[PDB]
């Protein structure tokens, strides 16, 4: 009711609910192309190689979607 | 009056040991381990008798086993 526990519980709530914001972030990444990690894209890289991402499941949620 | 239904976490809920066959019927005793938090423990009996709470982070949780 003012900003003590405000504050309190919104970090209490924040900091249990950080790990599975971050694997939506993960999943929404992956859904917009971006799935390769930093070190595997330098990898490829360095080898004068393209890297290809073959978004896969992008089209079975499209797919479900459309449903 | 209404009849409410809950389905209720299977690993929370300790049957009577000498009870052996399926659906439980022969069972003397059915106890369930139950979170509580502080002021779901004050409606649910008042303040004249003493709550062992916990410190978890902020809130004053409760562990309750209800016979």
């Amino acid at each position: 009711m003012d900003f003590t526990t405000l504050q309190n519980d919104f970090t209490n709530d924040y900091q249990k609910a950080l790990i599975a914001n971050n694997e939506f972030l993960e999943a929404k990444k992956y859904y917009n192309g971006n799935q390769l990690p930093q070190d595997v894209l330098n990898i490829i890289l360095e080898r004068g190689q393209t890297p290809i991402i073959e978004n896969m499941f992008k089209v079975i949620v499209n797919k479900i979607l459309g449903y | 009056v209404e009849i409410e239904i809950k389905a209720i976490k299977p690993e929370s809920f300790v049957i009577d040991y000498f009870s052996t066959d399926k659906n439980a019927l022969d069972a003397r005793r059915f106890h369930k381990m139950l979170e509580v938090s502080e002021q779901e423990a004050l409606l649910l009996f008042g303040d004249s008798v003493i709550v062992n709470y916990s410190n978890v982070n902020h809130e004053r949780i409760a562990s309750v086993i209800e016979s």
